[PDB]
RNA sequence: GUCUACGGCCAUACCACCCUGAACGCGCCCGAUCUCGUCUGAUCUCGGAAGCUAAGCAGGGUCGGGCCUGGUUAGUACUUGGAUGGGAGACCGCCUGGGAAUACCGGGUGCUGUAGGCUU
RNA sequence: ACAGUGCCAGGUGGGGAGUUUGACUGGGGCGGUACACCUGUCAAACGGUAACGCAGGUGUCCUAAGGCGAGCUCAGGGAGGACAGAAACCUCCCGUGGAGCAGAAGGGCAAAAGCUCGCUUGAUCUUGAUUUUCAGUACGAAUACAGACCGUGAAAGCGGGGCCUCACGAUCCUUCUGACCUUUUGGGUUUUAAGCAGGAGGUGUCAGAAAAGUUACCACAGGGAUAACUGGCUUGUGGCGGCCAAGCGUUCAUAGCGACGUCGCUUUUUGAUCCUUCGAUGUCGGCUCUUCCUAUCAUUGUGAAGCAGAAUUCACCAAGCGUUG
RNA sequence: ACAAAGCAUCGCGAAGGCCCGCGGCGGGUGUUGACGCGAUGUGAUUUCUGCCCAGUGCUCUGAAUGUCAAAGUGAAGAAAUUCAAUGAAGCGCGGGUAAACGGCGGGAGUAACUAUGACUCUCUUAAGGUAGCCAAAUGCCUCGUCAUCUAAUUAGUGACGCG
RNA sequence: GCGAAAGACUAAUCGAACCAUCUAGUAGCUGGUUCCCUCCGAAGUUUCCCUCAGGAUAGCUGGCGCUCUCGCACACGCAGUUUUAUCCGGUAAAGCGAAUGAUUAGAGGUCUUGGGGCCGAAACGAUCUCAACCUAUUCUCAAACUUUAAAUGGGUAAGAAGCCCGGCUCGCUGGCGUGAGCCGGGCGUGGAAUGGAGUGCCUAGUGGGCCACUUUUGGUAAGCAGAACUGGCGCUGCGGGAUG
RNA sequence: GUUUCCGUAGUGUAGUGGUUAUCACGUUCGCCUAACACGCGAAAGGUCCCCGGUUCGAAACCGGGCGGAAACACCA
């Protein structure tokens, strides 16, 4: 049997990544969160107060509280089977902004404008993505070469 | 461990922080006529035998020390306990420890 | 004194490394990996005799050391005291270990059968990949059939297969032998007693002021 | 008397018969949890919307007798 | 072109040495009356403005070490799936897809934010 | 006036009574504790995962070894400097951490979390919420808040024990503390007792029985879920046999041998294992009797010899018939 | 194997020893009296019966300043009560007892072949196994060593004894 | 009870008689458990237990429903998918001229220094030597090492509960504003493929498992012991593998 | 193989809690003696088994090893 501590196994994965020991950056607690916001959570080894629990390294959820230093944040985390959505406390040096978010609202922001515009003209335009098409007959063309013979090269022992 | 003989802490009645007296606690001696003895008694009476279970497995070698605390403002005067972590050693006002001294 | 190698001739277990982690372990049997001259220089001696290894497996270290052995009297023959430089280049790292032996007196009364049947350090051996080399000999290139045959010999020391290969790289260097006298005269290569030095046009220009002087 | 000590054999087909449920979220979830301090405002932020509902009343005929001249000049 | 004050990302910014710095500043620097601190005005605190770029700092320089990025190593090592494939076995080949790391070669060497100067 | 009987009290009491005499466990017993916890690993790059799988640690210690605040810089090395040497003390230079951070390791740490000082009690009082084991129950431990009282610092802040991951304990009972608390019963006053709210006294089998043996005089319910025979799988060990060949053999590797190594066979050794049998397969030898194997001791036929003869080893076809008192 | 004669301890002068019974001023030994009764141990005869009272027992006109209850007495209180002084037997302390249970050791040097060691050093304990006896029904190593008995003996007998 | 003692004997019975009753004593343990057809259909895992042949609770199962959806030319929702974005990761491999830990060789070094020497009274004098260090190198390694660093894999996100305006409320927050909360208007298919979804009650059986690909821990190995991942067998016949 | 116990002067043995090392004998030197004994005075002698760690400091406290010893290996 193994044992249940709260930090076991993570050696490697609270540690500081490598040429980073020290100081955490003032930008990491210069950024704001506000309730709705979605957030990843990825533990740090300096700072040890308010750090997440293993379990929920690596993964995402939303805000729903902010205190002084620290942010409640509404997380799911499957246990044999039922997914149970559980909220935590951690403070901030163990939280970024997702990006995940942040194609959409880009591709919300492009289509809200490209169907105000183009609605004075009534020309129905292309809103949903579409994934990569098949890719569309057309020519190649040497100039004035064939093509290089290839062969498969013999064999040799190289050590 | 060691603790010195008096603290400022809160005193619940004052609602402030004052001076208290530190003392560590001794049990008191058992009543004879609290209920449990009342009945333990004139049940472990009679032709039966012993009743209730009694301990012939000790585990731990110490107790939690818990200090007795009383107001040193009269009037006020009202003890509160408070335990600590165990130790199979202890003292009250015991010599401040003396950094960077000879060790005869 | 020890199992046949059979039993302990595939790689299963993780690598057991002699460290604080298991300890009182017998020091390898083979001692000397490198016999000969290897006082020579790399210019006297451009023969690089491989031995390499076909299977995934372990070689025990009194294996190795018999190879070296009847190696070296295949060699110091046909070649002289002086006229070759042996390597071995597998050193038994790996630890490998014994279940006490179910030790018992008589018929018995008791050995407990399996109740911690973690066993003690027995001895030593190498992990050896496919295509990764075993021994390695140099003598002049007037000897190449005498460092064939003293290879051929050590096979029937080693389990498994191993083919004798002979290469393109000039004794124990990794530059292609076709190209060693150019790179020499002009400097791109130094000799360094056995070994050379690849000076490249990299650091201060004062280093280079020492050569082509 | 040994016995099989542990195993998650088939516990992926068990938890997964009935197929795992991403939690039912629904609008508006519960505010405990959250500080007292947000709480002990917001409450009394909510508690006096009414007083002030008079001007929000005409403040809102105003803003919809401008739009209802707003839709009517474009007409 | 550049600095000073406060910075962000934290080596393309470091380190080693080499060369050059107009004017503003930054500094070295000159004192211990008061404030303050020491075994020592060495540091810290304070009052200064006689000197100098000697150094920090700035700016460059090195077939410089380091870091940052590309190439190669290599479709190699490894691997998701697949077969009534091979092999006594170790292992190995192919099909369907993904695809690294050194040594070895190149290129680069701090970007900027706000507020103030100087080059009027 | 005690002997003695009547009744209470202390002692003594396997003479007698009742009962108990843990669990895990490559059968059990004896050995251990994998019986509550904590590191690194195993663990197959989310988490989670087993064995009496490894390598280890805990039942602590701290009045500061906590809380702030300053102030510095550590291990190690070089060069110096009266006694002074590999080591005392002083001084400069280098010093990304190679020291230190009470303990196991693992993480984390530099005008710090390290060391040195001054001031201290946030190790205090009080509701809830959440994390960790998880049933998503407790206990323990922890994380964010909010409300008081403070400590500290110019201040921003930080601080409700110990830089992070372990250092702990229900019901019942007992004791202590708190409220001009409630009940103490037909009213009223005092004791006394019972409540309410927090601490302590403890269960180490650590979600918590008050507990020594023996049975070869033994009993019952069962168990092939669990041994002692056979049989299987395996083959370490045992036996038998090859390959390479350094050497022995006066000389000569291989007539006969053969080290250092290496590949196998075999089930006439012992083991491992626990698949079969516990509504029982009679569990050592010897006697008798049959048959079979060849890994040939003799005899038929042969090839080898360091075979002159004799004698003798080595090998081949060979199990026909022998192998005793 | 038991018994046994014999040897030996042990209690007891009768309101006694041992013992039965549910109870009586009840019964057994007892129609008894220490040459008797009860309780054990060994086992004729012969020859002997060695050390140890530290342990556990038993026991002793033995000190009970150790403790120790019921009542009893003393004190405070309004009373339940609370607190004092005191103190029986047994426990603690001190004698005796092994024909009570039982116990009875380990190291070095040293003699003129070698070896062995009379002899001499420590250490320990409650004494450290004496007279005898032994590979015995008691010896692991073990088919101990020598002899004898046999053609041949893990058997037998006899000696040897750090057993 | 009785025993010249074997636990002997006490009416075929003795380590404790026979008879009736208390008595249908208790059993986590063996054995059995009675008609058909139809539909659905498991577990041998979780935590706690004087728990390990048993229970408790989890799951997995069935029954009963309900709430709706709309194939009634006029659908939202979910998913053991995959794309598109986007974070997470320390295993295979690699490396050790990158740290830590091992380790071979030479060249280079009186580095330091030594311990022996040989030539030296002695001398960093000469020449060696071996030790330890270190300057460029080189051979080989690590489960409890790591600069690097895959494959498979784990999170989210892909809109109406969404955007965009207008305005009120505050005991929080602040030079003003923040922020949250409210009211009021303004605007629709936001990747592929599939399928009606949601939710509440009771609840039996089970809690000995076994095998195979791949991964992998003890062991020499096992039809051995122990894990992962999926698949099976148990619960299941049929064609094939002679037989299974 | 598992569980214990030790190692200290030439020898047998004390000893502490972490600041020190004993006793006795042996031995060396004197003195008595005609000469040995005996006796009296003085003397010198151990990394406290080898190790690594903890610590200001280990002979003594931990961990490993080496050597000498003791105790278990039962039911078939
Ligand atoms: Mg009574
Ligand atoms: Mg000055
Ligand atoms: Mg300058
Ligand atoms: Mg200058
Ligand atoms: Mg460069
Ligand atoms: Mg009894
Ligand atoms: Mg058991
Ligand atoms: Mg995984
Ligand atoms: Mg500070
Ligand atoms: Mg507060
Ligand atoms: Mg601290
Ligand atoms: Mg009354
Ligand atoms: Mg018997
Ligand atoms: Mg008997
Ligand atoms: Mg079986
Ligand atoms: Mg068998
Ligand atoms: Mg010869
Ligand atoms: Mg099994
Ligand atoms: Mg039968
Ligand atoms: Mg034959
Ligand atoms: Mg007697
Ligand atoms: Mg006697
Ligand atoms: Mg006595
Ligand atoms: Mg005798
Ligand atoms: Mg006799
Ligand atoms: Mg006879
Ligand atoms: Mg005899
Ligand atoms: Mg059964
Ligand atoms: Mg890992
Ligand atoms: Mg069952
Ligand atoms: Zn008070």
């Amino acid at each position: 049997t193994n044992t249940k501590g709260k930090r076991r196994g993570t050696r490697y994965m609270f540690s500081r990544p490598f040429r980073k020991h020290g100081v955490v950056p003032l930008a990491t607690y210069m950024r704001i969160y506000k309730k709705g916001d979605i957030v990843d959570i990825k533990g740090m080894g300096t700072v040890q107060k308010g750090m997440p629990h293993k379990c929920y390294h690596g993964k995402t959820g939303r805000v729903y509280n902010v205190t002084q230093h620290a942010v409640g944040i509404v997380v799911n985390k499957q246990v044999k089977g039922k997914i149970l959505a559980k909220r935590i406390n951690v403070r901030i040096e163990h939280i970024k902004h997702s990006k995940s978010r942040d194609s959409f609202l880009k591709r919300v922001k492009e289509n809200d404008q490209k169907k105000k515009e183009a609605k004075e003209k009534g020309t129905w335009v292309q809103l949903k993505r579409q994934p990569a098409p098949p890719r569309e007959a057309h020519f190649v063309r040497t100039n004035g070469k064939e093509p290089e013979l290839l062969e498969p090269i013999p064999y040799e022992f190289m050590a | 461990v060691n603790v010195p003989k008096t603290r400022r802490t809160f005193c619940k009645k004052c609602g402030k922080h004052q001076p208290h007296k530190v003392t560590q606690y001794k049990k008191g001696k058992d009543s004879l006529y609290a209920q449990g003895k009342r009945r333990y008694d004139r049940k472990q009476s009679g032709y039966g035998g012993q009743t209730k279970p009694i301990f012939r497995k000790k585990a731990k070698t110490t107790k939690k020390i818990v200090l007795r605390l009383e107001c040193v403002e009269p009037n006020c005067r009202s003890k509160r306990m408070l335990a600590i972590k165990r130790c199979k050693h202890f003292e009250l006002g015991g010599d401040k420890k003396r950094k960077g001294q000879v060790i005869q | 004194g020890r199992r046949p190698a059979r039993c302990y001739r595939y790689c299963k277990n993780k690598p057991y490394p002699k460290s604080r982690f298991c300890r009182g372990v017998p020091d390898a049997k083979i001692r000397i990996f490198d016999l000969g001259r290897k006082k020579a220089k790399v210019d006297e001696f451009p023969l690089g005799g491989h031995m390499v290894s076909d299977e995934y497996e372990q070689l025990s270290s009194e294996a190795l050391e018999a190879a070296r052995i009847c190696a070296n009297k295949y060699m110091v023959k046909s070649c002289g005291r002086d006229g070759f430089h042996m390597r071995v280049r597998l050193h038994p790292f790996h630890v490998i270990r014994i279940n006490k032996m179910l030790s018992c007196a008589g018929a018995d009364r008791l050995q407990t059968g399996m109740r911690g049947a973690f066993g003690k350090p027995q001895g030593t051996v190498a992990r050896v990949h496919i295509g990764q080399v075993i021994m390695s000999i140099r003598t002049k290139l007037q000897n190449e059939e005498h460092v064939i045959e003293a290879l051929r010999r050590a096979k029937f020391k080693f389990p498994g297969r191993q083919k004798i290969h002979i290469s393109k790289k000039w004794g124990f260097t990794k530059f292609n032998a076709d190209e060693f006298e150019n790179m020499v005269a002009k400097k791109c290569l130094i000799p360094d007693g056995c070994g050379v030095k690849y000076v490249p046009n990299h650091g201060p220009l004062d280093k280079w002021r020492v050569l082509h002087s | 008397a040994k016995s099989k000590n542990h195993t998650t054999h088939n516990q992926s087909r068990k938890w997964h018969r009935n197929g795992i449920k991403k939690p039912r979220s629904q609008r508006y979830e519960s505010l405990k949890g959250v500080d007292p301090k947000f709480l002990r405002n917001m409450r009394f932020a909510k508690k006096h919307n009414k007083k002030g509902l008079k001007k929000m009343q005409a403040n809102n005929a105003k803003a919809m007798s401008a739009r209802a001249e707003a839709i009517k000049a474009l007409v």
